DNA sequence: ATCGGATGTATATATCTGACACGTGCCTGGAGACTAGGGAGTAATCCCCTTGGCGGTTAAAACGCGGGGGACAGCGCGTACGTGCGTTTAAGCGGTGCTAGAGCTGTCTACGACCAATTGAGCGGCCTCGGCACCGGGATTCTCGAT
DNA sequence: ATCGAGAATCCCGGTGCCGAGGCCGCTCAATTGGTCGTAGACAGCTCTAGCACCGCTTAAACGCACGTACGCGCTGTCCCCCGCGTTTTAACCGCCAAGGGGATTACTCCCTAGTCTCCAGGCACGTGTCAGATATATACATCCGAT
C-alpha cells in the first residue's frame, strides 16, 4: 500500500541525487529487500575496505524502523560480530520524516569516528579509547584479512 | 362543607410514615429499562442479572435520600423551608462531587 | 494559504493532504499519520521532537482538531486530488 | 557511608530533559515527583491485584495492568495511558 | 600438541597449542583463524574456566583435549 | 431493540417519595429536573466500573458482584449481596 | 525486537523495566507476576510523568523562571481538569491555593 | 492449654481459626504468618459480630419480634455512637433511615 | 457441584449465645457475612503494610493488635484490645 | 484631610497578596509548642523530627483554608459577605466531619 | 508540662489564613471556631502518629510517620518522604 | 378557650402459608508428626542530630478609637405549591416457552520460578559557577474626596 | 457622568550567595543461560437462569381547580468589625554544647513452611412447622371551625 509508493519516492530521490561514497539499490524483485554498498571515508583507517548492507523494510513505512544487517565483517565499537548495528536512530530516534540517506551516511560517519557512551562491546571500546595506535592497526589489519 | 387539611400536616403525615418503613420507593420496570439503557450506551447485547439491578437501585435510592438530607439542611441554614436547585448544587460543591 | 500545489503535500505521504490538522507546532500534515503516529510512533513532531500529548488531550475531547479554514481551501483550490483520494 | 536509597531520580530528570531540553528541577519538585510516581505505582498494583484476585488467577498479566489502568485514571488519560502501554509492549516483545 | 575446541554450533576447530604459550597469542590466533574475538570468547574445560594470566599447563589440558567454546554477545 | 428517553421513567411522585423519606417539607418545581440528572450522573459512573469488571473477566452477564466491588471502589459499600 | 540487550531500550522507555518488575514480585502484589507486566506499568508511569512535566515547565516559563519549584506543579496540577480529578485529594506541599476570588464580593 | 482439643476449643472462641489462618496465608498478604495472629484476629471478629448481635436482639424485642430483620440492624448500628462511626460509609440493603424531623419544620403554636 | 464457604454457623453460634431467644432470617445473615468479611479485609490490609512499614516478612500479634488501635474508635478499640490479649494468652497454655 | 481607605478595600488587597504568596502563615515555635503539648498528653517523654513539624503545619494549614473556603461558600450561599460560626458547622456536617 | 498554648494560634493568623480562603469580612466569634476545629484535627493525627511511633520500639516522631498518618486518614501529602 | 365532628392511627382476634430450624450423607479441608534453615532477637559500637540556652533586633502582636457599611427585624404582596377529586396508564403478578451462556471437566503445552556468574547502572561523595534572592531607583496604575 | 493628589505595585539594573548539575570511585543487583513443575487455554458437555410473550387486574400517575402562605423585595435601625496610629512583646537568627538514641554489624537460636498421612466439620439437600403478614372489627389520638 503506502508502503510501496513511500518506497518508490524514496527509490526515485536517491537515483536522481545520488549520495556520495554509498549507493543502495534492489537485491531482489521483492520491493522490501536492499542491498548497499558503502566505501571506507577517506578520513578512517577503512581505506579500500567496500562493505554490503542487506536491508529489510517492515509492512508500515516509515511508520516503523527498517532493519539493516552487515553482509561482512567489520571491526567497529558499536557493531556486533554477526554484523548488528546498534545506532539510536534504528530504534531510539527513529522518526517517520527521516530519511534513508541519513541513516547510511550517519554510519559512515559512525565508521569515521565511533560513539563511547554506549559501547556494544567493552573490550573494543577501551581498546579504542585506552590508544589510538591499538585500534588503528587492529582496524587495519581487519580491513586488509577481511574488506580485501 | 368538605374537610380539607391545613397545608403542611399531611406533608408532615408522608414524612413520618415514609421513615418508618423501608421497601423501595422507585417502580422495578422503568429503573430496570433506564439502567438497560445506560449500559448499552457502553456495551451491546449486555444481559443483567436480577440482583445486580436490585443492588443498582438500593445504591441510587440510599444515594438520593442522603442527597435531599443534604439539601433540607442547606435550605434550613438560608431560613427558608423549601429546597431549591441551587441547594442541591452547594450540597454537592460541599461534598466534592461535581468538583 | 499556499497557492502552489508542491508546498501543500504531506510531509510523510507525498499527496495531498485528506481533513488536515495544525499541530501547535505550527506543521501541517494529513490525519491518518497523526493516528498511526500516536498508536505507534514516540507521540511527539518528528521535526520539532516536544511532546505534544497535553494539547492533542485538549483539542481531542471537544473535536478541536478540524480546521474548517484550511479544509475549504483545499477543494477549492484543488478538486479532483480529493475526489480520486 | 549511609545505606543505599533507591529513588526515581534520573529517569525523572531524563524524562525532563527530554520534555524540555534546558529547564532544571529543583529538589522539593523532586521529592514531589518521586512521591508521586510512588503513589500512582502503589494504586495501580493495589488495584491490579486485587482484580486478579478477584477471578481466581494467580499472575498479574498485563491485562490486569490495563484493566487497572482503565479503572483509576479518568477519561482521556485512561485512553491514552492504553494506548502508550499497549504500544509500548508490542514494541518490546518484537 | 593439538587441541580441538567445539564451538555452540558442534563445529570443531583444531588448535595448535603448547602448555607455555600465552593466553593472549592462542586468542588472536583464534581471532584471525576465524574471526571470533579473541576475549570474547569463553573456553570451558571440566568446567573450569581459563584465565589470561594462567598458562595450559595449569589448567592440565593434556593432547587430545576437547573444549567448550561460548560466545559473549551483549548489546542489541 | 434499543431503548430511548428511559429517564422519564422515574416519575414526580417518585421524586416526591424520596424527598419526603429525606425530611423535606416543601418541594420546589425545578427540583425535578436537577434530581434526574443527577441520578442519570451517578448510575453512568458506577455501570462504567460494573461493565468494565464484567468485560475483563471475558463474560456477557453482569452480576451482583461486579456491582458490589463497583460501589466498594467508589467509596459506597454495599451489605446484602455477598462479598 | 532484538534481545541481549537492556530491558529498557528494548521498550523504548526512560523508566526502569527491572526495577518495577522486582517491586511487583516483591511487593506482596500476587504469587506470580507476568513478563508483560512491568514494561506496561513503567510506559505508564512514564507517560503521566512526562505529562506532568510538560505543564509543569509551561507555567514556569510563564512566570520567568527556568527552574521547576512546588508552586508551578500546583498551577499545573490544579489548573488541568483531568489531573485535578486525578488528584483530587492530594496536598502539595508549599503550593499555595489557585488565584480565585468569589463575584459577590468584588466592589460594585 | 492440654493441646488435645481443637483450636477454637483450645482458645475459647465459637470463630474457626484454622479458617481465619488459610485465609491470612493465602490471602496474599505477607510471606510469613505467625502463629499467633490468626487467634487474635478471631477474637475480634468474634467480639465485633457478639456486639452488633446483641444491640440487634435488644432493637427487635423493643420491636416486639423474635427474629433479627435488616431494619433491626440498621437501627443498632445507627443508634449507637461508636459503630456508626466506624459503618459511616456503609450502606445496609432493606435497612430504611433512622426517623429524625427538624425542629423548625414543626408545626407552631 | 462445588462448595461455597461462609460465617453462618458461628454468627449464628453467637446469636444462641447472647439471645437465646431470636432467630435471624437469610437477608440479616448476608448482611453478618459481609460485615465479617469487610471487617476481616481491613484489619488484614492494615496488618499487612506495618508488616511492609518496618522491613518485616511476618505477621505476628503485635502487627493485628496495632492495626486494631489503629481502625477501631476508642472504646470499641480498648475492648476488642483486650479480648485478643486474653484470646492469646489463654491459647498459649 | 487625613487619607483613609474605605472599609473594605484594602482586604481584597490582602486576599489577592496572600494568595501569590506560598510561604507559611502560622510562627513556628507557637505551633511547634501547641503539637508538643497534645503529643504529651498522648504519650510522655517524646522527641520531635524538624520534618514532622513542618508537615504537620503544611497539613494543618491547608485543611483550614480549605474549611474556610467551604466557610465562605456558605456565607455567600446565605446572601451574606460575613462568615459566622453557624455556617463553619454547617460546611463540616455537610463534608461529613461530624455528621 | 505545658498549658495554654492554644492562644499561641493568634487572631492574625486566623485572619490571614481566611484572606488566602477567599474571605472579605470575618465575625467576632470566629476565632473560638477555629481553634476548637484545628485542637480536634491535631489530635487526630497525632493520635495515628504517635501509634505508628510506638509500634516500632521508638522514641522519635518522623516525619515519615506524620506523612503516614496522614495517607491512612485520607489526606495524602507529597514532598516530605513516603 | 374548648367545644363536636371527622379523620386517621393503633389495638385485639382468627388464619394459613412459606421461610426458618433441624437431621442426614460424606468428602475435602483441617489436624498431627518431623525436618531444616533463614528471619528475628539480642549484645556492642558509632556519630547524627535534638534538646537546651544566651544575646539582640526587629517584625509582628496587642490595644484603642472613629465610623461607616452590613446584619437583622418588620411589613406587604402575589405568585407558586399543597390538597383533593375524577380519569387515564402501565406496573405487577401468574404462567408459559426457548436457549445463550455460566459453570464444570480433562489435556498438555508454554510461561514463569530458582539457581550461579558476572559485570555495568546507579548511588555516595565533592566541587564549582550561574540563577535567583535582594536592594535601590524610577515608572505605572488603582483609589477616593470633590466637582 | 469626571480632574487631581496620594499611595500601592510593577520594571529594571546591579551585587552577592549556595545548591544544582556534572564528575569520580565503587559495591550490588540485573542480565544471561539453563532446567523444571504447573497455570491456564482450549475443546466439549451440561442445564440455569435470563429473555421474550401473553392476559388480567387494580394501584399508582395525571391534569385540573382552588386557596393560601411564604419567598422576595423594600425600608429602617443600630452596632460592631475595619482601618490606622501607638505601644509592648517574643520570633527569629546565629551561636555554642552535650548526650540520647537511631542506625549499623555480628552472632545464635528457634519458628514456621513444607511434606505426608489420616479423619471429622461443615455443606448440599430434604423435611416439618409456627411467626408473621393479612383481613375484619373497635378504641382512641389528633386536626379544624368556632366559639
Ligand atoms: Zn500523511
Ligand atoms: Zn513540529
Amino acid at each position: 500500500h503506502m508502503a510501496l509508493k513511500r518506497i518508490n519516492k524514496e527509490l526515485s530521490d536517491l537515483a536522481r541525487d545520488p549520495p556520495a561514497q554509498i549507493s543502495a539499490g534492489p537485491v531482489g524483485d521483492d520491493m522490501f529487500h536492499w542491498q548497499a554498498t558503502i566505501m571506507g571515508p577517506n578520513d578512517s583507517p577503512y581505506q579500500g575496505g567496500v562493505f554490503f548492507l542487506t536491508i529489510h523494510f517492515p509492512t508500515d513505512y516509515p511508520f516503523k524502523p527498517p532493519k539493516v544487517a552487515f553482509t561482512t565483517r567489520i571491526y567497529h565499537p558499536n557493531i556486533n560480530s554477526n554484523g548488528s548495528i546498534c545506532l539510536d536512530i534504528l530504534r531510539s530516534q527513529w522518526s517517520p520524516a527521516l530519511t534513508i540517506s541519513k541513516v547510511l551516511l550517519s554510519i559512515a560517519s559512525l565508521l569515521d569516528d565511533p560513539n563511547p557512551d554506549d559501547p556494544k562491546v567493552p573490550e573494543i571500546a577501551r581498546i579504542y579509547k585506552t590508544d589510538r595506535d591499538k585500534y588503528n592497526r587492529i582496524s587495519r589489519e581487519w580491513t586488509q584479512k577481511y574488506a580485501m | 362543607k368538605p374537610h380539607r387539611y391545613r397545608p403542611g400536616t399531611v406533608a408532615l403525615r408522608e414524612i413520618r410514615r415514609y421513615q418508618k418503613s423501608t421497601e423501595l420507593l422507585i417502580r422495578k420496570l422503568p429503573f430496570q429499562r433506564l439502567v438497560r439503557e445506560i449500559a448499552q450506551d457502553f456495551k451491546t447485547d449486555l444481559r443483567f442479572q436480577s440482583s445486580a439491578v436490585m443492588a443498582l437501585q438500593e445504591a441510587c435510592e440510599a444515594y438520593l435520600v442522603g442527597l435531599f438530607e443534604d439539601t433540607n439542611l442547606c435550605a434550613i441554614h438560608a431560613k427558608r423551608v423549601t429546597i431549591m436547585p441551587k441547594d442541591i448544587q452547594l450540597a454537592r460543591r460541599i461534598r466534592g462531587e461535581r468538583a | 494559504a499556499i497557492p502552489s500545489l508542491s508546498e501543500c503535500q504531506c510531509g510523510i505521504c507525498m499527496e495531498i493532504l485528506v481533513e488536515p490538522v495544525t499541530l501547535p507546532c505550527n506543521h501541517t500534515l494529513c490525519k491518518p499519520c497523526f493516528q498511526s503516529t500516536v498508536e505507534k510512533a514516540s507521540l511527539c513532531c518528528p521535526f520539532c521532537r516536544r511532546r505534544v500529548s497535553s494539547w492533542t488531550r485538549y483539542h481531542t475531547r471537544r473535536n478541536s482538531l478540524v480546521n474548517v479554514e484550511l479544509w475549504t481551501i483545499i477543494q477549492k483550490h484543488y478538486p479532483r486530488e480529493c475526489k480520486l483520494r | 557511608k549511609r545505606s543505599r536509597k533507591e529513588s526515581y531520580s534520573i529517569y525523572v530528570y531524563k524524562v525532563l530533559k527530554q520534555v524540555h531540553p534546558d529547564t532544571g528541577i529543583s529538589s522539593k519538585a523532586m521529592g514531589i515527583m518521586n512521591s508521586f510516581v510512588n503513589d500512582i505505582f502503589e494504586r495501580i498494583a493495589g488495584e491490579a491485584s486485587r482484580l486478579a484476585h478477584y477471578n481466581k488467577r494467580s499472575t498479574i498479566t498485563s491485562r490486569e495492568i490495563q484493566t487497572a489502568v482503565r479503572l483509576l485514571l479518568p477519561g482521556e488519560l485512561a485512553k491514552h495511558a492504553v494506548s502508550e502501554g499497549t504500544k509500548a509492549v508490542t514494541k518490546y516483545t518484537s | 600438541m593439538q587441541i580441538f575446541v567445539k564451538t555452540l554450533t558442534g563445529k570443531t576447530i583444531t588448535l595448535e597449542v603448547e602448555p607455555s604459550d600465552t593466553i593472549e597469542n592462542v586468542k588472536a590466533k583464534i581471532q584471525d583463524k576465524e574471526g571470533i574475538p579473541p576475549d570474547q570468547q569463553r573456553l570451558i574445560f571440566a568446567g573450569k574456566q581459563l584465565e589470561d594470566g594462567r598458562t595450559l599447563s595449569d589448567y592440565n589440558i593434556q593432547k587430545e583435549s576437547t573444549l567448550h567454546l561460548v560466545l559473549r554477545l551483549r548489546g542489541g | 431493540k434499543v431503548l430511548r428517553d428511559n429517564i422519564q421513567g422515574i416519575t414526580k411522585p417518585a421524586i416526591r417519595r424520596l424527598a419526603r423519606r429525606g425530611g423535606v417539607k416543601r418541594i420546589s418545581g425545578l427540583i425535578y429536573e436537577e434530581t434526574r440528572g443527577v441520578l442519570k450522573v451517578f448510575l453512568e459512573n458506577v455501570i462504567r466500573d460494573a461493565v468494565t469488571y464484567t468485560e475483563h473477566a471475558k463474560r456477557k452477564t453482569v452480576t451482583a458482584m461486579d456491582v458490589v466491588y463497583a460501589l466498594k471502589r467508589q467509596g459506597r459499600t454495599l451489605y446484602g449481596f455477598g462479598g | 525486537s532484538a534481545k541481549a540487550c537492556t530491558r529498557s531500550s528494548r521498550a523504548g522507555l526512560q523508566f526502569p523495566v527491572g526495577r518495577v518488575h522486582r517491586l511487583l514480585r516483591k511487593g506482596n502484589y500476587s504469587e506470580r507476576v507476568g513478563a508483560g507486566a512491568p514494561v506496561y506499568l513503567a510506559a505508564v508511569l512514564e507517560y503521566l510523568t512526562a505529562e506532568i512535566l510538560e505543564l509543569a515547565g509551561n507555567a514556569a516559563r510563564d512566570n520567568k523562571k527556568t527552574r521547576i519549584i512546588p508552586r508551578h506543579l500546583q498551577l499545573a496540577i490544579r489548573n488541568d481538569e483531568e489531573l485535578n480529578k486525578l488528584l483530587g485529594r492530594v496536598t502539595i506541599a508549599q503550593g499555595g491555593v489557585l488565584p480565585n476570588i468569589q463575584a459577590v464580593l468584588l466592589p460594585k
